[PDB]
RNA sequence: UAAAUUAUGGUCAAUUGUUAGUAUUCAUAUUAAUUUUUUUAAAUGUUUUAUCAUUUUAUAAAGGUUUAUUUUUGAAAGAUUUUUUGUAUAAAAUUUUAGGAAUAGUUAAUAAUAAUUUAUAAUUUUGAUUAGAUUGUUUUGUUAAUGCUAUUAGAUGGGUGUGGAAAAAUAAAAAAAAUAAUUAAUAUAUAUCAAUAAUAAAUUAAAUUAAUCUAUUAGUCAGAAAUG
């Protein structure tokens, strides 16, 4: 929920969003940031002012 | 909703952007930087501008509540039937959920899942719910169930405070029962001969 | 598959979908077909225990309207086979009925006939069976059919049981069952109390077997053309006795 | 169980039928085919709703590349990516304890996700099917045993429940003098 | 019929597929003509594999297309033929001089596309001439006897069952893989080590084997070999929860 | 329900088998229990191939014009009677000829001596009807050692698939009521050297390695080459 | 060819060698004129041997 | 067809106590126009 | 689907199945070494049908816990409150 | 089972915690906050907060 | 997609990025009314048909709706809609069964207004007592006939000038002087 | 491949009679009178009958009526045989019996044997006691 | 001909004859229109009752 | 009947027509369409079973409806050593047509009643019954927007009353009781009523697998542009 991604993307809460990447080689592991990132509503920032 | 020709769900949570072939717009080898704002992102409508759904477009203040905060106290009523049959219900599946595949735990939990159904738990529901973890041997659950019992702020009627003091007995803990009797078994009194024995159901 | 809660379908009026009800009829096998295994615990019963009704002196004596009141449930044994008054007495030789009574014999005495009585008023009747000779049942000194003096007297002993019901009546007014009290046999433990107290050394663990089991003649498997996986066809070990999932003993 | 059966689509038993944890997806063109995995019944009408359980995610069936990640000097990472979105919770609600029948190509799907060991059907065609014999499996068990105080802890806290209340820490809960 | 409109799948290597009206047109007008700058080879010193690399009478043969009427930029789809391995393909000169694209086969000489020189994966006939005898006869050995033993080439081989040609990684032969890339099966030499039909029998040997040793084929006989074979020193084992 | 295999499995549909339950699976459908069906199609595959140069009488071949010579009704009952033991003989037609109706013989179908199964039905009864070769045969079935403790009907007597190897011990007269045999744990006790149980509960027999070496060839770990 | 709708029979012919029947896809299969319903089945069964099943099973059309 | 634009699912279950929907998934003519009307709303609206 | 072996008992006659289900003890043999390989393959998968009701139901125990913690301060405060305006309503 | 178990726990890599099979992180139906969904006015819930 | 224009469109399989996936009806196709009678011919006798229906419900326009705050759900708290319902008991004259005629909430969105509605009810009432208008409270069960789906809750007001008019022997309500509305001059006279 | 559905109930297990289909129809009044002539046709009988409600199989009572009244061949009795033959196929050959041949009465139409006629016709019975009453020979025939 | 098919007046399903019983084991058919009738149809005014030593 | 701010807090409302004295949602515009363009479809033979039988496989033909369509474990998921239970038909809100009036196996109570039981019965102008159009309540179009204007396809009676539920006389693209098969999404020219293509419409080329297609009309007084 992307109203919440700050939550789903902290490590301290429990009820974290779980992303998990199988490579080509069965090992599983879990998502770099950019993925869970890519999972969201595109993200725009850019601050203006200075 | 789904395999219509016009699927929804799929698109209702949010999946990264798939540039696998031409899907029009040479989507695989062109990057499409301002296609995207111009095109794909979805728009207030034709020709506004790009309207972001953006985690960056929601307040701060939703991340900053705790848990389950956005819930308010909910009064339900039902039919005075619908109360009994429901009771019940979660009566049979406190003594038997499954039929012979059962965890103990799952009075324990038809019991919370009462609550979370926002109802009410008679003490039938309590003594049944007691019982049916001290034959499983899960006494800190029986316990839990008297917490459970308690966080409600119920008043345990003679049957229950025997139950849990059972309970009590098979753990052997004395202080788990020193509680039940400092707050419940107190003002219980023995027949005294002259007054009536069963004194009948009053409200 | 589970039982369902009610009838919410069809006019009660009309029973509809009703497995029908069973009715024991005298005439055919059927009678002896249920009343027949029954008698075997009762025997076991009153060879083990003592009983009131089983044993008595002679028949009940009752007038024709009171016989009906007392008798339907009434069964004892006689020391000899005597009809009752008011009764008729039909033999039967029928071998699809006799067949049961194996089981009957083959733990008591053997059984030597097997009558149907009627009454004069037709609708009592009356399943007797008169055993003959020694018991195979070490029959107890506080038994009931030790107070029938068979087994004090020698061999030659014909006593004879009486089970009165009424006719075209179902398996539930035969009260047969309500004496299937199981008493053990306490005779196997008087071995070890008499003069054979020092006779017997007992050997409490097991001795140094230093061979291996014999194993049994080498498998031949199958040669006709099988029904198939006894799992997967839902049919017990033998089509007699088994778990589905214990498939021994199923051609493999 | 119908006088004129429905030909192409009969299943087993029943007008509404156990629940199962298809992943279908409409057929058009390629490029425009991705896979709506969802739990629902078995017995459907002809739509994917009427017997819908609870969706359960969505596939890709076409490889996508780390264009959500920079460009690292990392094979497996390079890989072009499958991607799919599940409903982890719900199907343990439905697949666990519901028991939905779990279908094969969404099988082949969360078995890569590592929820579901790989299927029946993913055959190493190279290998061949086991032979079974009682005796070398009896000698082995015979060779390597496990205990009854080792298995049934595991039987309970893999099937029953695995909340050790610490015996330590309930004393947490075994309240002090004012009521003790 | 209907499926002839159906465009042809384009990966992450091709660019635009020019399969509609204004998908041509407006690329249809670029009425090229060449003229001696425009003439590959004047060009010579800067693109001697470019000029060394063309099928030049299968071009002009099939196409109406001379050498010497060879853009360096030519945008025609001619054939050319490698001139490190030596497989024909159809490619615009524009597509090789612009991008260095070439020869699908090898793309992948080099072991990974992504850190394609740094890999120190040993050479083909300064390791392993074992495979020096069995890759088919090409003239260019003397080059690929510098491929490396993790090169996904797809080289071509002479087999010893069937004696015939079968095209398989360099690596998916040797068996060795450059450190962390997607590792190949356990057992791939021994089936690459003959063809797609007769690479099965000098497998189910060692399979059938082990039911005729033990009465029993179950494949966990390799794992019970590691166990049996490799003791665990110090494997760290986490402090448990319950 | 009650005993489907290994619990109530579902990582296939055919886990449970061709039937869940040996229970029926309806109230209203009582037979679709699940009874040790034998083939009725093929073992009621009479070979009319046997009984084609005889020239049979039928029932209304009772007409002095259709009466045939003694010696070609002769090769009709020879016909007729190969005809039918063409699979086998049923049960009817096993024990009209033994002596007492077979009573106490102990008669098995082909199979029920091969394999792990070993199991005999100590008949009890034999009822013949009007048509003979059918009619109601009861019998003590006996698994693997044990008994029925009453005369059950015996299933697939009127199916010819039958055999019984008769001894005269277990002729059993018209009087005198079949006794039940004994059950070897229970009525006579075991003994390690008269009778050996074929297998038990648990038992199946190691792997035959004529099927070992047919699977192995099959499925390509015997190279199997014309 | 068990179906009397997928006749494996009939196009024996489209394939050189045995290699050329175990090797050619399904929609190499369509490049071989051989019709829907049948070309499926073929590869039903090519792959069901491809594991270890020989297509030992009965034929319906009678 | 968004849902920021729409109440969320869980409100039937806050509702009509968790899970009631599926009593009324294994229900008969459900899917033929109808369906059992779902309860998912702010519930902060309850006429109740 | 239940399998039809070119090698099962072809019922010789005309009205009902040219081939039927009784196999030669090879195939109640094969499939053997058929239902066997299932049996340790939906071994794991039985296994986890109930592994996912030790953790989806030893989760809604702590979630339906805090629901409650939670939903219980909320309760009591609003019940509070109604009291209060009872309050100053009189 | 046996021989993949002692194969397994010979893993190093192994023991370690796959957070999609060890826990259901929200089991109950409903989430653990308001999740930018509308308010009484339809406000959807971007144009209001907690 | 929808949001995308007429020219911009590639392909109508799928929604790239996000949005919402919809079949664009076709709401404008000047649908007609085919004219198979004469002005002076119509067979219904009331309302005359003459020109295209608007067709619907919950989709006819004024769009009247559904509200349950009304009366109803200010007075009590409801499982499910309806239940509770609070009226002049106005007929009664089927023995020992009640009309009640207690309103709803009929919503204008486009004005923004409101109108409740009226509805005679059946509801039962074992023992008679109710009388024309006592201001009663009426709650539903299972059903109790054909179209008695309710029952004589309670009362809140009994009409005491009715119960006593009853007492007395006149009709607890005189009855309406004049029948439904006619179109026939029904002269009459004396 | 249940006829469960097509037909109805009371026709569950309904095998060897063919095309059951007309009883299914058997009550409209076309099939009504279509099987009065039917079975007038089959006789037996004088006055109009079908067979009942739910039947398709004929009436056990009406099917001994017509088996019984079915006359029997052989309308020159002469020899023992010929009468013992008539007796024999009234006995064993009546409609629906319960009593299953004799030895003993295989003997007496063995032994009324003048001409090689009766030599067939009890040749015949012991076909008939052989195997179609599946009976025990005694020691000594 | 002149009312409901399966009136109301005559649905009714007893809930002391145990479950299944009605269905496929065993009939009940009663007159359960005069237990069921109401205290304005017999007259039975609830007296104040006595228990047992004051009865 | 008080100002206040610890300084943009809580996430975009915004209306683009050349008219013709004046009154008035009303020709010419733009948006969504339809008219309009073959890049989504498609085949026959359902399948097991012990056998002339039986287990398994239940809402697209119409059928004309506006006080209307509603229901369960007993089937199955589904796990044990046996007999094992109380959760279902009900509703509730919304109902069209210029000129508007009477309608009817009827209403309630008794009832496991009354083809002739009792009665001051019930529907209606708060718009009934007849007849007419019409598929019924998260899908669109336009608009800044209350609106206005859309959404399909599915339930058309009972008659031996089977089944868990009649929804049941052919019209998937669900693997349908043994892992068949997924190296597969491809589908030949076959169809339904869905499904907006003129995809850089004109100079620098397609790190492709070289596959389909040769590509066009308008006006010319007002108001871009005219004469023979
Ligand atoms: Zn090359
Ligand atoms: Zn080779």
């Amino acid at each position: 929920h992307e109203a919440l991604k700050k939550l789903e993307l902290d490590p301290t809460n429990e009820k974290r969003r779980r992303f998990v990447i199988r490579q080509p080689d069965g090992t599983l592991r879990s998502a770099k940031m950019s993925e869970m990132r890519a999972w969201y509503w595109k993200e725009e920032w850019a601050d203006f002012r200075f | 909703k789904v395999d219509h020709f016009h699927a929804n769900n799929q698109y209702q949570h949010a999946w990264p952007l798939l540039s696998h072939d031409d899907l029009g717009n040479s989507d695989q080898s062109n990057n499409t930087r301002n296609i995207m704002y111009s095109m794909y992102l979805p728009k207030r409508n034709k020709g506004t501008a790009p309207w972001f759904r953006g985690a960056d477009t929601y307040s701060v203040k939703y991340c900053e509540q705790g848990r389950y905060e956005y819930q308010r106290y909910l009064m339900i009523n039902r039919f005075p039937s619908e109360y009994r049959k429901h009771f019940m219900n979660f009566l049979s599946n406190i003594r038997s959920s499954s039929g012979p595949a059962t965890i103990p735990q799952e009075a324990l939990h038809w019991l919370l899942r009462m609550i979370v159904d926002n109802f009410n738990p008679q003490h039938v529901h309590y003594i049944a719910a007691m019982k049916t973890l001290q034959n499983a041997g899960e006494l800190d659950m029986a316990r839990d169930v008297w917490k459970i019992m308690e966080r409600q702020q119920t008043w345990p009627c003679t049957s229950t405070i025997c139950a849990y003091l059972d309970v009590c007995v098979e753990a052997g803990e004395k202080t788990w029962a020193m509680e039940a009797w400092n707050r419940y078994c107190t003002e219980l009194k023995f027949l005294q001969p002259g007054e009536v024995d069963p004194k009948p159901v009053s409200r | 598959a589970k039982r369902f809660r009610y009838n919410t379908k069809y006019p009660s009026l009309v029973s509809y979908n009703k497995l029908p009800w069973e009715i024991l009829n005298h005439e055919t096998p059927e009678f002896h077909m249920h009343v027949a295994p029954h008698y075997e615990q009762i025997m076991t019963l009153a060879a083990s225990t003592h009983v009131p009704h089983i044993v008595g002196k002679k028949h009940l004596e009752m007038p024709p309207e009171h016989r009906l009141r007392l008798l339907p449930g009434m069964f004892y044994m006689l020391d000899g086979d005597s009809i009752p008054e008011g009764f008729t007495a039909n033999r039967v030789l029928d071998p699809t009925a006799l067949q049961y009574y194996g089981r009957l014999e083959s733990l008591v005495a053997p059984v030597q006939a097997v009558r149907m009585l009627i009454s004069d008023d037709l609708r009592i009747v009356c399943n007797s069976v008169t055993l003959q000779g020694p018991l195979q049942l070490p029959v107890a000194s506080y038994a009931s059919l030790a107070s029938l003096e068979v087994v004090t007297n020698k061999a030659s002993a014909s006593f004879t049981l009486f089970h009165f019901v009424r006719p075209n009546r179902p398996p539930s007014e035969l009260q047969l069952e309500k004496y299937y009290i199981h008493a053990p046999r306490a005779m196997a433990l008087a071995e070890f109390n008499s003069t054979s107290n020092t006779s017997w050394e007992p050997k409490l663990q097991a001795p140094k077997r230093s061979k291996r089991v014999t194993p049994l003649p080498a498998y031949r498997p199958p040669q006709s053309y099988l029904m198939g996986l006894a799992e997967r066809l839902a049919v017990v070990p033998g089509s007699s006795f088994g778990r589905r999932s214990l498939m021994w003993g199923h051609w493999f | 169980a119908r006088a004129i059966i429905k030909r192409r689509t009969p299943q087993l038993w029943g007008a509404p039928g156990a629940p199962i944890i298809r992943m279908r997806g409409h057929h058009v063109v390629w490029k425009f085919q991705s896979y709506d995995l969802f739990v629902e019944h078995t017995h459907k009408r002809r739509n994917s709703d009427a017997r819908l359980l609870h969706y359960l995610g969505k596939h890709c069936p076409h490889p996508q590349k780390s264009l959500w990640s920079p460009d690292t000097p990392v094979a497996q990472d390079r890989h072009l990516f499958m991607l799919t979105t599940v409903d982890v919770d719900a199907f343990k609600y439905w697949f666990g304890v519901k028991r939905c029948r779990l279908s094969m190509r969404p099988w082949a799907l969360l078995a890569k996700a590592g929820l579901l060991p790989p299927s029946l059907r993913q055959n190493s065609k190279i290998m061949p099917k086991p032979i079974f014999d009682k005796e070398q499996l009896m000698r082995y068990y015979l060779a390597n045993r496990k205990e009854e105080a080792t298995i049934e802890r595991e039987d309970y806290l893999n099937y029953k429940n695995s909340l050790v209340k610490s015996e330590e820490e309930r004393a947490a809960e075994r309240p002090v003098a004012p009521y003790l | 019929s209907r499926w002839s409109s159906v465009w042809p799948n384009m990966h992450y290597g091709a660019m635009y597929l020019s399969y509609s009206i204004g998908r041509k047109l407006p690329m249809k007008g670029v009425n090229w003509v060449t003229r001696e700058s425009n003439r590959l080879t004047n060009f010579s010193n800067r693109y001697q594999a470019v000029i060394n690399d063309i099928d030049v009478k299968k071009t002009e043969e099939e196409l109406g297309i001379t050498l010497q009427d060879i853009r360096w930029n030519d945008h025609r789809r001619i054939y050319w033929k490698c001139s490190f391995c030596g497989s024909s393909y159809r490619k615009s000169v524009s597509v090789r001089t612009k991008f260095h694209a070439g020869c699908n086969f090898c793309k992948g000489r080099y072991p990974s596309e992504v850190l394609r020189e740094q890999h120190q994966s040993l050479s083909l006939a300064a390791s392993a001439p074992e495979l020096i005898k069995q890759l088919k006869e090409t003239d260019k050995k003397d080059n690929l006897g510098s491929l490396a033993l993790t090169s996904k080439f797809r080289a071509e081989w002479k087999c010893q069952s069937c004696g015939g040609s079968y095209r398989a990684s360099v690596r998916s032969r040797t068996g060795m893989v450059e450190n962390g890339q997607c590792p190949l099966h356990p057992n791939i030499v021994d089936w690459s080590a003959y063809c797609p039909s007769c690479s099965w029998r000098p497998n189910m040997e060692a399979i059938a084997e082990e039911v005729q040793r033990t009465g029993q084929f179950l494949g966990l006989e390799a794992e019970s070999r590691k166990i049996a074979s490799a003791p665990p020193a110090r494997i760290p084992r986490r402090k448990k929860l319950v | 329900r009650r005993d489907a295999l290994n619990g109530g499995s579902s990582m296939t549909l055919g886990s449970k088998g061709m039937k869940l339950s040996p229970d029926p699976h309806r109230r209203r459908m009582p037979w679709t229990a699940a009874k040790e069906y034998v083939p009725g199609v093929v073992l009621n595959a009479k070979e009319k191939m046997v009984l084609d140069g005889v020239k049979l009488v039928d029932v209304e071949c009772v007409d002095r014009a259709s009466q045939v010579d003694p010696l070609e009704a002769l090769r009709a009952t020879v016909a007729t009677y190969e005809y039918n033991t063409s699979t086998g003989k049923n049960i009817f037609q096993l024990a009209s000829q033994v002596e007492f109706d077979g009573r106490g013989q102990r008669f098995y179908r082909k199979e029920w001596q091969e394999g792990t199964y070993d199991k005999y039905v100590t008949l009890s009864a034999i009822d013949f009807n009007r048509d003979g070769n059918k009619g109601t045969a009861y019998g003590y079935v006996t698994f693997h050692g044990e008994t029925t403790t009453r005369p059950v009907q015996i299933d697939f007597a009127d199916v010819p698939g039958w055999h019984m190897e008769f001894r005269v011990e277990r002729a059993v007269p018209f009087n005198a009521i079949v006794p039940p045999p004994p059950s070897i744990g229970t009525d006579v006790p075991v003994d390690p050297r008269s009778y050996r149980l074929r297998a038990y509960p648990f038992y199946d027999a190691p792997n035959p390695p004529e099927f070992v070496e047919r699977l192995l060839k099959d499925r390509g770990v015997i190279p199997d080459s014309p | 060819d068990i179906h009397r709708l997928k006749p494996t029979s009939d196009f024996k012919a489209a394939f050189k060698d045995w290699n050329d029947l175990m090797s050619c896809d399904k929609r190499q299969l369509r490049v071989r004129g051989i019709p829907r319903m049948t070309r499926i089945a073929i590869r039903n069964a090519v792959h069901a041997f491809q594991n270890g099943n020989p297509p030992e099973y009965f034929d319906t059309k009678e | 067809q968004h849902d920021e634009m729409r109440q969320p699912f869980y409100i039937h279950e806050k509702r009509h106590g968790i899970f009631s929907n599926e009593k009324n998934i294994r229900k008969s003519r459900r899917g033929l126009p109808f369906i059992t009307p779902l309860y998912t709303r702010h519930m902060n609206l309850w006429e109740t | 689907r239940q399998l039809r072996p070119y090698y099962n008992l072809p019922s010789k006659s005309d009205h009902g199945r040219k081939m039927t289900g009784f196999l030669t003890p090879y195939r109640h043999w094969m499939w053997k070494q058929n239902e066997l390989w299932r049996n340790v393959h939906e071994a794991q998968f039985e296994h986890l049908r109930k592994v996912y009701k030790r953790q989806w139901l030893e989760s809604f125990r702590v979630n339906a816990d805090e629901y409650i913690y939670k939903y219980n301060i909320t309760k009591a405060a609003q019940l509070a409150q109604w009291e209060y305006e009872m309050q100053a309503q009189e | 089972r046996d021989v993949e178990e002692k194969r397994h726990s010979r893993d190093v890599v192994n023991e370690l915690p796959n957070p999609w099979t060890d826990y259901v992180s929200h089991a109950l139906p409903f989430p653990d906050r308001d999740a930018g969904y509308p308010d009484e006015y339809g406000d959807i819930g971007q144009w209001r907060a907690p | 997609p929808w949001w995308n224009f007429q020219t911009e469109h590639r392909q109508r399989c799928v929604m790239m990025y996000g949005g919402s996936r919809a079949k664009n009806t076709h709401n404008a196709n000047h649908r007609v009314f085919i004219k198979k009678y004469k002005r002076n011919a119509f067979p219904n006798r009331t309302r005359h048909h003459w020109a295209v229906s608007m067709t619907g419900v919950l989709g006819q326009r004024p769009r009247r709706m559904p509200w349950p705050y009304d009366l109803t759900s200010l007075i009590f708290n409801q499982p499910r809609q309806g239940s509770d319902k609070i009226g002049y008991v106005v007929g009664t004259s089927m023995l020992k069964t009640a009309v009640v005629a207690a309103n709803h909430m009929v919503y204008y969105p486009k004005f923004n207004q409101r109108v409740s509605r009226t509805s005679r009810f059946f509801a039962h009432d074992e023992d008679l007592a109710c009388v024309e208008g006592d201001l009663v409270h009426i709650k539903q069960c299972r059903k109790i006939s054909k179209y008695k789906h309710y029952y004589v809750f309670s009362i809140l007001e009994p009409n005491i000038e009715g119960r006593e008019r009853l007492k007395l022997g006149l009709k607890a309500v005189p009855p309406p002087l004049f029948g439904y509305p006619v179109s026939r001059r029904i002269v009459k006279l004396n | 491949a249940s006829l469960r559905y097509r037909r109805p109930y009371w026709m569950l297990f309904l095998k060897d009679v063919d095309n059951w289909k007309i009883y299914t129809v058997i009550q409209q009044p076309d099939h009504q009178r279509t099987e009065m002539l039917y079975q007038a046709w089959l006789g037996g009988l004088d006055r109009p009958y079908t067979r009942p409600k739910c039947m398709a199989n004929q009436p056990l009572w009406l099917s001994k009526k017509r088996h019984i009244l079915r006359k029997d061949r052989l309308d020159g009795p002469e020899t023992p045989l010929e009468k013992y033959v008539l007796e024999w196929h009234k006995r064993f050959h009546s409609f629906q019996g319960t009593e299953r041949p004799t030895v003993d009465d295989l003997h007496t139409a063995l032994d009324l044997v003048e001409r090689p006629l009766d030599l067939s016709y009890a040749f015949q019975l012991l076909n008939q006691c052989r195997n179609v009453n599946n009976i025990r020979f005694a020691k000594d025939t | 001909e002149r009312g409901l098919y399966f009136p109301i007046n005559h649905r009714i399903v007893d809930r002391r004859i145990a479950s299944g019983v009605t269905v496929e084991e065993a009939d009940v058919q009663s007159r359960y229109r005069r237990e069921l009738r109401t205290s304005f149809a017999t007259g039975e005014t609830r007296q104040t009752i006595p228990p047992a030593w004051s009865a």
